[PDB]
């Protein structure tokens, strides 16, 4: 947070810091070839069609002349396995801001870090509409908004409360 | 082997409308509940087809040029049709495309065919005569497949030929329709891509004769010429294209 | 057409961020609109003019996108100041002031 | 940076050149700053009965970084048979001498 | 995800930072935009029990018990009139508090006029 | 009126669609925004003679 | 050629339209103030000062 604001000093607040991708751990090829690998964030090669996505079984039903799925934006949402017969899903690997949660470096310098959009599986840890929040001990009471974290959640110092 | 069929009457061609017939799917991309623009060699809606019998005595197999592709309606019973004839000058000295459907499979050749003036295929009264072309020096392409197909039966077909490749698509329609095109939609599904990289100009109609001189048996078929245009395609939550507006028809649909 | 006003802002909000993520497959005079098919055809120094032109043609869409965003948050956010006057001036007291 | 090449071959002392001595025994950066001299030396390093002192890397596994010298004089497999550091089928000195 | 374009871009200088600087400052000017449109009153009012205001008939305004969203019947309707890199960040009141804002407000303007947008 | 220009600038994609949206919504907006200021009655009033 | 022309040409019609986008929030808050002027001080009279 320092070093984005390019200040030593940090007041209180909420600041977008860096961007949160979840990197392809395998590179799966299939071909008329490699295994086929579900539920992770993989590279893919269906055909000479290049991607990076998490593939998942799919309840679609492509006719036999369609290979694969493209969704509003002609993005290639599903895919037929060349091998066997099967749709699967490409879902979009799981991106997001990073972002820091401080009060002022004169009070303290303790963080909570907020991943937004991301599910807190693929990453004092509590899941927001928001996003994932690591850091900030999760209450019941209800306070005054001090950060805004967003979708009625806000964090506050008094270590750091959500 | 070839035969001169001189017991034919003369009269013109005819024409009808083509109505909202002659949609493909453009691409092998599933689409869900979305509407798509495409800009593709499409037939136009409500476009002048021309109109083709066989009947007893007329038998249709003249020369048309094929131009940029070719929407092939079919309204038979009792399996007159046959194949089709692609090429340039349809002889020898050309590169020439022959699609056939006998009695046992789909044959799909490409070679320097010496064709006849009338080819024909015969049905006796079983199928024992062929006379499309009297020799086939150099084949390069060989492609064998499944059985593609009052008139009962409608085949539609779109014959396309785009940087040496051969799109045919296919569609199958049970009709009860008596003597024109039905109104309606039916998209047209993608039946096979042939790399065959030759050129193509002219086409034939390869029609069955029956034999008991020879008779020709009920038929229809109708030809139209793709124009490079635009289509808003509808795809419903089941991926089939159930509508379809022609972007240059008239200001509403544009 | 009773909510109009608001679902003309939602269809703007979407159409803008239907363009923008649709002005991806143009390849601004490119061999190719995707990165990888010209990372893998072509050798880096053509490779970098190909690039370059996809990444000034993105760049160009995703300010002009910034713009009208900027545009449009002035508009909704004197819309906002207006239905704060009317909240303050109309729900919280009776309003002298004519229509 | 010294050498004796080809007639043919100046034209790959160059950046963002594909040729043979450009990846397997000199190369120049894409942001090369500088400048390439060449003159012709046949009067002086050529000889009737053949000049074979002028040795160029025929073969290797992987292109070159730019300003990267291989004088490793190790054996070079070019089939599937492993060579062993012993010369025979597909198996080849990698210098070889200008003629 | 590519390498070598990142390294061509880097070249373009902060055209980056700046763009996600202005998206940012739109961001949080709409719940600004919110907070003060909505967030006019520090004190939540509520109506009582016994809906006796002389004949006047707030039933269609006031939230619904019924409704679990704690919506009014309007207010019900109006919400159910309304239908790469890109993230939509939700905002800072959602709308079941945008609602208890306004149900707050209408109990205050029906139990006591005017006085308490000026005091107590 | 150039073919090969149009053919060139094809590529760039929809920017011609946003500048003519942007220009239509503002000739409509200033249409919307004599109608807000002057069209205030919905009768026509005269004065005595 | 053709391209550097066009990409100059666009560059231009895209700050015609910024500055027309600009421009046009200006007068649509002049007319909304103008709208705000037949109301309160044609259609009524007003208390509020200048
Ligand atoms: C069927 O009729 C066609 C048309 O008349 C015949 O084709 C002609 O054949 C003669 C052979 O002496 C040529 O000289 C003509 O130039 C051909 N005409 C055309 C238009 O090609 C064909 O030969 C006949 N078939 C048989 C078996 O006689
Ligand atoms: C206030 O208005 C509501 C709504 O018009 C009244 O509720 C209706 O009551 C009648 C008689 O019981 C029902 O048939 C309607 O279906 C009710 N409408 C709704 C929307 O619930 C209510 O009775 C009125 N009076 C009071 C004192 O609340
Ligand atoms: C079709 O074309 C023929 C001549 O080619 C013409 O006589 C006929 O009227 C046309 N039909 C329509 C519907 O335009
Ligand atoms: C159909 O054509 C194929 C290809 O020439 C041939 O092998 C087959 O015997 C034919 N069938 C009949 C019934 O003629
Ligand atoms: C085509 O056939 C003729 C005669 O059969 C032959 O002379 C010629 O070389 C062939 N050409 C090719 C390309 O096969
Ligand atoms: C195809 O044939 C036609 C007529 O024979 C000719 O005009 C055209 O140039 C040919 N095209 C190619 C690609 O050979
Ligand atoms: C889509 O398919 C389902 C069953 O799979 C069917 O019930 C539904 O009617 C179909 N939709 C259309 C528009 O045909």
């Amino acid at each position: 947070t320092k070093c984005t604001l390019k200040s030593f000093t940090v007041e209180k607040g909420i600041y977008q810091t860096s961007n949160f991708r979840v990197q392809p751990t395998e590179s799966i090829v299939r071909f008329p070839s490699t295994n086929l690998v579900k539920n992770k964030c993989v590279n893919f090669n269906f055909n000479g069609l290049t991607g990076t996505g998490v593939l998942t079984e799919s309840n679609k039903k492509f006719l036999p002349f369609q290979q694969f799925g493209r969704d509003i934006a002609d993005t290639t949402d599903a895919v037929r396995d060349p091998q066997t017969l099967e749709i699967l899903d490409i879902t979009p690997c799981s991106f997001g801001g990073v972002s820091v949660i401080t009060p002022g470096t004169n009070t303290s310098n303790q963080v909570a870090v907020l991943y937004q959009g991301v599910n807190c599986t693929e990453v004092n840890v509590f899941q927001t509409r928001a996003g994932c929040l690591i850091g900030a001990e999760h209450v019941n009471n209800s306070y005054e908004c001090d950060i805004p974290i967003g979708a009625g959640i806000c964090a506050s110092y008094q270590s750091i409360i959500a | 082997q070839c035969v001169n069929l001189t017991t034919r009457t003369q009269l013109p061609p005819a024409y009808t409308n083509s109505f909202t017939r002659g949609v493909y799917y453009p691409d092998k991309v599933f689409r869900s509940s979305v509407l798509h623009s495409t800009q593709d060699l499409f037939l136009p809606f409500f476009s002048n087809v021309t109109w083709f019998h066989a009947i007893h005595k007329r038998f249709d197999n003249p020369v048309l040029p094929f131009n940029d592709g070719v929407y092939f309606a079919s309204t038979e019973k009792s399996n007159i049709i046959r194949g089709w004839i692609f090429g340039t000058t349809l002889d020898s000295k050309t590169q020439s495309l022959l699609i056939v459907n006998n009695a046992t499979n789909v044959v799909i050749k490409v070679c320097e065919f010496q064709f006849c003036n009338d080819p024909f295929l015969g049905v006796y009264y079983m199928e024992s005569e062929f006379r499309v072309y009297s020799s086939a020096n150099n084949c390069t392409f060989e492609y064998v497949s499944q059985p593609f197909l009052n008139f009962k039966n409608l085949r539609e077909f779109v014959f396309k030929n785009i940087d040496g490749y051969f799109k045919i698509y296919s569609k199958h329609t049970p009709i009860n329709l008596v003597r024109d095109l039905p109104q309606g939609f039916s998209a047209l599904e993608p039946l096979v891509d042939l790399p065959i990289g030759i050129n193509i100009t002219r086409f034939q109609t390869l029609l069955a004769l029956h034999r008991s001189g020879w008779t020709a048996g009920a038929a229809a078929y109708y030809v139209g010429y793709l124009q490079p245009r635009t289509f808003l395609l509808k795809y419903n939550e089941n991926g089939t294209i159930t509508d379809a507006v022609d972007c240059a028809l008239d200001p509403l649909s544009e | 057409s009773a909510l109009g006003k608001l679902q003309d802002v939602v269809n703007q909000n979407a159409q803008a961020l239907n363009t923008l993520v649709k002005q991806l497959s143009s390849n601004f005079g490119a061999i190719s609109s995707v990165l990888n098919d010209i990372l893998s055809r072509l050798d880096p120094p053509e490779a970098e003019v190909q690039i370059d032109r996809l990444i000034t043609g993105r760049l160009q869409s995703l300010q002009t996108y910034v713009t009208q965003q900027l545009i449009r948050a002035a508009e909704i956010r004197a819309s906002a100041n207006l239905a704060a006057t009317k909240m303050s001036e109309c729900v919280l007291g009776q309003s002298k002031r004519v229509d | 940076d010294s050498f004796v090449i080809r007639g043919d071959e100046v034209r790959q002392i160059a950046p963002g050149q594909t040729g043979k001595i450009a990846d397997y025994n000199y190369k120049l950066p894409d942001d090369f700053t500088g400048c390439v001299i060449a003159w012709n030396s046949n009067n002086l390093d050529s000889k009737v009965g053949g000049n074979y002192n002028y040795r160029y890397r025929l073969f290797r596994k992987s292109n070159l970084k730019p300003f990267e010298r291989d004088i490793s004089t190790e054996i070079y497999q070019a089939g599937s048979t492993p060579c062993n550091g012993v010369e025979g089928f597909n198996c080849y000195f990698p210098l070889q001498s200008y003629g | 995800d590519s390498t070598e374009c990142s390294n061509l871009l880097l070249q373009y200088g902060s055209f980056c930072t700046q763009l996600n600087r202005a998206l940012t400052g739109i961001a949080v000017e709409q719940d600004k935009n919110t907070q003060e449109v909505f967030a006019q009153v520090k004190q939540i009012y509520k109506t009582p029990p016994i809906k006796d205001f002389g004949g006047f008939n707030f039933s269609q305004i006031l939230p619904d018990p019924s409704k679990p969203s704690k919506r009014s019947p309007i207010e019900d309707l109006l919400f159910n009139k309304v239908t790469n890199g890109l993230t939509v960040l939700p905002p800072l009141l959602t709308d079941e508090m945008i609602a208890q804002y306004t149900s707050a407000l209408l109990a205050g303007t029906i139990t006591s006029g005017w006085t308490f947008g000026a005091g107590p």
